[PDB]
């Protein structure tokens, strides 16, 4: 029942945030059917927002990462701030990184 | 001898939120 | 394209049949194994005394390795039989065997009857240095 | 200006004087904003500043815990391998416990609708849901944000955390598992007790009995002195740090679950606009925040008591002691600390001091604290609920002992872990000069007088315990009980709740709410309430005010129109059904009742009988006191032990003749043995702390937080009251003389099922009556009915 | 306060006779329903807080039982497998 | 009994996966250690 995100709905959400601002999410789920506020706001902060950093990882990004993940035991909200990245991107990059060591109409 | 065996042990800012009285207040009424 | 699709489907059906078939075979094998074990046990059941006891112990061990209630009952029956028919070292050995059997695992009842006989003996005891 | 208005209005509400309906709401809003600002400030300053504890102190701490966990030969809790024997059961428990929040709801929200829906699928496929659950335990270290809505108590404002359901399920299961395995491997020693086996007043009683039964304390023989310590640990969950938590959980648990728990606490917190990552402290709303919190508490207590004495209290790992036990009386006397218990934050320590040791402590304390003016007793606090005579007296030996003890224990704990202030603390000194020994646990305030120095032994009311010695069997002390001031104010505040909220919620709804607070208040304190005026008073206004609430519901304040029949009729009667504590005159003029038989018309009046007048009976007599129930519990459980041995030894099954008499007796309430679900319940352990932490994770309270009817059966029966109320006014035949029951034409009561207007009809021939003091007679339009004044619905 | 509600107090007469009777019956069944020696865990810990030739015959039958089931399993599964194989070959 | 067998197969699959995941965490810790140890070695060399 809980839905994934079509590009339709996603676009409507972006235009909505453009009109209504961030804080009025319950007005965003008015436009967007089949979804809730918490879902909307949740996605906008986690994924859709353009200010987020989705980019490749430099050789320094990885060093700094491994450094932190060793320094701070599992806290991926804090670390994410330290890296200025969304968290599950950071965890994704991290797990893939240790694996370097290896051996319509209604819409 | 009982005392030894234990592990351990042997100003005006101008602002409303960062004052001491305030942290007393919220430290109490919020439980 | 149509021909290829048709060919694939039959193969998938065959694979499903194979998946069913292997399992069935395994089951059959298991069944066979069970029957063999039962037969062996029956045959076994069907100094000399000591030897017999040893054999019994071995059988018990085997059973354990390989229902529990049934086994216990059998044990009890055996004990009863022994009693009807009716040294220290032998006793010790028996005890050891019993212990072994318990670890591997009616039994409670059996324990209680023997324990009860021991209790009667103690009560008889109950009923200075020498005594001590 | 805004902040200052928030403070001012709050301290105006604490006194509880004419605050508007909205100002309470608004003020709550301003306080939650301010509180979150303080939180984010603390977290940022921790980033800039760095963690408070220091590496030294941390190393010492970790070392302490390791030394303990070896001393107890403890096995780190494994991860719950699949094919675990109890998996499906622990599932059933957790899922039920989430289900119950929904179950008592008339109407359900969509999010709630989702929460109830997810569980139901859950029942269908446990094995899969286990796969998903444990997969989360491994994979997922990043979680969804958490919402905060501060709920108001009308004095305190307390937080409430709300998590998302998927996370709630894994949190619940993991919680339940940790408590089961933990109690199974005997992690927590005896003296950490907001625990399972004992309800809090039973805890207090066992604490007193514990005090008396142990040797010598009441001996005034030479230099004997006593002190009582009640210390809140202060901020505790707010000072916990994760770098440490991960490691101290590594000791006790597999690194998987430890890392999980540690990560779960770092989550974005959202209230409206405000949002901040939680970088530092504990979030008390997580289902397993209980276990974490207690474990950490133990870590503090090992600092307080030291390794040795702690091993004394908890005894050997082979045979751990009970709550109050020891091996030898030597081990008791070998150390100054005799009783130590920590109930969540609160710490209670009992210190008995010989002249030598006591004078040594005050020597060192005074040695670093010169006090020439003897003014230590000015800032000294003590109980103001008890009267002056029986309060603690202020004398130099006493006071100086108190501040000495508090000084040393003050020192032991580092200011980084917790904060222990002299302000919050209470020290009670039992002295040759002080006959009383004061303390308070939960809401009970307890004055312990040893029968020795009472100078007189008087048979006293049921709000007073008798302390019975384990060996002598003589009664050596009376414990006087009163109701802590705080929970009096909580009661009063709740009544005010019903008042402010029930603007037009109907009489019936109000009555249930009024009863629940009352039943809860008496039952928890049953005995104590008798001795307190303000709880004792307050109520008289509270009922007379609500009655005066219904009286305005038509138009009147007038006595004459309404006879206590309206309010107190049981529901079957169609009376509101409200219970009573107060004084109320059933005027003998209103008992008159007339019936017709084909022979004639007969009348009945008991008014002419002049004796003690008829009064609506009240609770204080009706509710059973504590001491009788504990005694009955002891004898009953003894009897059940025996009969059970009869069934076993004779291989029979229990007759039931014995059982029936004691079936409702006993504090665990024998009936509980035979309930539908024991098979599951034995795998439910840590229920009591879960109940208490239901404060934080959900908005609507559960007014009875001290029992599970599952484990403890059902403690109190009130039906008797209902018959007494019926006969108190005359009885069923009499009661219905007040109603319309004869108008409906039904001949006998028994066949009436029932199903505001309906109310006023049912009682109409009273509410409308010709003995009204003032009113204006108006004949109805086409009928012969006369109306006195104007009654709206009639 | 849903959990702790007092139940259905009876005024009328017989129901008091009826309610008591019902209670008694319930009690009986609870004790009566429960099987002896079934428990242990609830009674113990709950108790704790409060207080302060035949064999041979059986074995033979089981073996026999086992034998029937294995043969049954063999009879039908094998046939099904054979049929499937034949169909595949034809296709 | 075929359906019952299949359910056992499913039970076997999940447990193995769980074991692998647990192995995965310990393995990840070890890998981090190799980097942690390597970094320490680099510091020693410096």
């Amino acid at each position: 029942k809980g839905g994934v995100w079509t590009n339709v709905e996603d676009q409507i959400l972006k235009a909505a945030v453009q009109k209504y601002g961030t804080h009025q999410w319950s007005k965003v789920a008015s436009l967007l059917q089949k979804k809730t506020a918490r879902q909307s706001e949740l996605r906008w902060n986690e994924y859709l927002n353009p200010k987020l950093n989705f980019t490749e990882f430099s050789k320094e990004e990885d060093a700094q990462l491994l450094d932190l993940a060793r320094e701070l035991p599992n806290q991926w909200r804090t670390i994410a701030d330290m890296m200025a990245r969304p968290a599950q991107v950071c965890v994704e990059r991290y797990n893939r990184l240790l694996e370097s060591e290896d051996s319509e109409d209604e819409e | 001898s009982w005392r030894k065996g234990t592990a351990f042990g042997r100003g005006y800012i101008n602002d409303m939120t960062k004052s001491e009285y305030h942290q007393e207040f919220l430290h109490k009424h919020v439980r | 394209g149509s021909g290829i699709t048709t060919p694939i489907e039959t193969q998938s059906r065959p694979m499903h049949n194979a998946g069913l078939g292997m399992f069935s075979n395994t089951n059959s094998s298991n069944y066979h194994s069970e029957n063999e074990d039962y037969l062996s046990s029956e045959d076994e059941v069907v100094v000399k005394f000591n030897k017999t006891s040893t054999e019994v112990l071995g059988e018990a061990l085997l059973n354990d390795s390989g229902v529990r209630t049934l086994r216990e009952l059998r044990l009890a029956g055996v004990q009863l039989p022994e009693s009807i028919l009716k040294a220290v070292p032998k006793p010790k050995k028996d005890v050891v065997v019993e212990i072994l059997q318990e670890l591997l695992g009616s039994l409670e009842a059996i324990r209680q009857r023997t324990s009860p006989l021991e209790v009667q003996v103690k009560e008889y005891y109950g009923q200075l240095s020498e005594l001590e | 200006a805004w902040v200052s208005a928030a403070h001012y209005n709050r301290e105006r509400i604490k006194r509880g004087a004419h605050v508007e309906k909205t100002m309470v709401k608004k003020n709550l809003g301003r306080l939650t904003r301010l509180w979150i600002k303080n939180e984010q400030e603390r977290q940022r300053q921790i980033q800039k500043n760095g963690p408070e504890i220091t590496p030294e102190e941390a190393t010492t701490i970790f070392s302490v815990m390791v030394e303990w966990l070896e001393s107890r030969s403890f096995s780190p809790i494994p991860f719950p391998p699949l094919t675990y024997k109890n998996d499906t059961k622990i599932l059933v428990l957790a899922l039920e416990d989430l289900k119950d929040v929904y179950a008592s709801k008339v109407r359900l929200n969509a999010s709630e609708r989702e929460e109830l829906a997810l569980i139901e699928e859950a029942y269908d496929n446990p094995h899969d849901t286990l796969n998903r659950i444990k997969k989360y335990l491994l994979t997922q270290r990043v979680f969804k944000p958490v919402d905060i809505t501060m709920m108001e108590n009308y004095q305190n404002i307390s937080p409430v955390y709300s998590v998302d359901p998927l996370e709630k399920i894994t949190d619940a299961y993991l919680d339940q598992y940790l408590w089961y395995e933990a109690d199974q491997r005997k992690l927590f020693p005896n003296w950490i007790k907001p625990s399972d086996s004992e309800i809090p007043p039973l805890l207090v009683y066992k604490w007193t009995q514990g005090i008396n039964n142990l040797s010598e304390i009441w001996d005034v023989s030479r230099g004997q002195s006593a002190v009582l310590l009640e210390t809140t640990l202060g901020e505790m969950a707010e000072k916990i740090d994760f770098t440490l938590l991960n490691r101290l959980l590594r000791l006790i648990v597999d690194p998987n679950i430890a890392d999980y728990i540690t990560a779960k606490n770092n989550v974005v917190i959202n209230f409206k606009d405000m949002s901040h990552v939680n970088k530092y402290g504990l979030i008390r709303g997580l289902k397993f925040a209980s276990f974490i919190f207690q474990y950490y508490g133990l870590v503090i207590d090992l600092l307080l008591l030291g390794q040795e004495r702690a091993t004394d209290l908890a005894g050997p790992a082979n045979n751990p002691n009970e709550f109050m036990q020891f091996k030898s009386k030597e081990v008791e006397k070998a150390h100054p600390i005799r009783l130590y218990t920590r109930y969540l934050d609160r710490i209670y320590m009992l210190f008995h001091f010989e002249e030598d040791e006591g004078e040594e402590l005050t020597d060192e304390y005074l040695a670093e604290n010169p006090d020439p003016n003897f003014e230590n007793s000015i800032g000294y606090n003590n109980r103001k609920c008890w009267p002056k005579d029986s309060r603690m007296r202020l004398i130099r030996q006493d006071v100086n002992l108190g501040r000495a003890v508090f000084w040393e224990i003050q020192s032991r704990v580092p200011t980084s872990l917790t904060s222990i202030k002299w302000e919050n603390a209470f020290v009670s000194v039992y002295s040759k000069n002080n006959p009383n020994l004061l303390f308070s646990m939960c809401g009970f305030e307890v004055r312990i007088l040893p029968r020795q120095r009472m100078e007189e032994v008087v048979s006293n009311d049921e709000g007073v315990w008798d302390l019975v010695d384990e060996r002598t069997k003589q009664r050596t002390a009376k414990a006087y009980l009163k109701v802590s001031e705080e929970e009096i104010k909580k009661f009063d505040s709740r009544i005010r709740g019903i008042l402010m909220a029930s603007g037009s919620t109907t009489f019936t709804k109000v009555a249930a709410k009024w009863n629940t607070s009352l039943i809860s208040l008496f039952t928890y304190f049953r005995e104590a309430i008798v001795a307190t005026e303000p709880l004792l008073d307050i109520l008289v206004k509270g009922e007379t005010r609500i009655q005066n609430r219904v009286k305005l519901g038509l138009n009147s304040k007038m006595p004459t129109r309404f006879p206590p029949a309206v309010f107190y009729t049981p529901k079957e009667l169609g009376g509101l059904g409200m219970i009573s504590a107060s004084h109320i005159l059933i005027p003998a003029s209103d008992l008159s009742w007339s019936k017709q038989t084909d022979t004639g018309i007969t009348h009945f009046r008991a008014g002419m009988t002049h004796e003690d007048e008829k009064l609506i009976p009240t609770i204080f007599r009706y509710i059973t006191t504590w001491e009788n129930e504990f005694l009955d519990s002891q004898r009953v459980w003894a009897e059940y032990a025996t009969k059970r041995q009869e069934a076993i030894q004779q291989n029979r099954r229990l007759a039931f003749e014995e059982l029936e008499g004691s079936w409702d007796r006993g504090i665990p309430r024998i009936s509980t043995l035979f309930q539908r679900d024991r098979h599951t319940l034995a795998y439910d352990r840590g229920h009591r702390i879960r109940r208490e932490f239901k404060q934080y994770s959900l908005e609507r309270n559960s007014p009875f937080w001290w029992t599970n009817s599952h484990h403890d059966g059902k403690l109190w029966n009130l039906n008797a009251y209902r018959t007494d109320v019926i006969q108190a006014l005359g009885g069923i035949e009499t009661i219905l003389e007040h109603t319309l029951f004869k108008g409906t034409g039904f001949n006998s009561w028994e066949g009436l099922f029932w199903e505001n207007r309906r109310f006023t009809l049912w009682w109409s021939p009273t509410i409308n009556r010709a003995n009204v003091y003032v009113g204006f007679l108006v004949q109805l339009d086409l009928t012969g009915i006369f109306l006195h004044g104007k009654i709206p619905t009639l | 306060m849903q959990g702790f509600q007092d139940e259905m107090l009876a005024l009328t007469d017989n129901q008091i006779a009826i309610q008591k009777d019902s209670k008694r019956k319930i009690i009986e069944k609870a004790i009566n329903e429960v099987p002896y020696r079934t428990n242990e865990e609830w009674e113990t810990q709950l108790l704790s807080k409060g207080n302060i030739l035949f064999p041979d015959d059986d074995e033979s039958g089981n073996s026999i039982e086992r034998i029937n089931e294995m043969v049954s399993k063999i009879c039908l599964q094998r046939k099904k497998v054979e049929m499937r194989l034949q169909a595949l070959e034809k296709t | 009994l075929e359906k019952r067998l299949a359910k056992i197969q499913q039970e076997q699959e999940d447990d193995e996966e769980l074991e692998n995941l647990r192995k995965k965490n310990l393995e990840m810790s070890q890998r981090a250690e190799m980097i942690n140890r390597s970094k320490h070695a680099q510091q020693e060399k410096a």
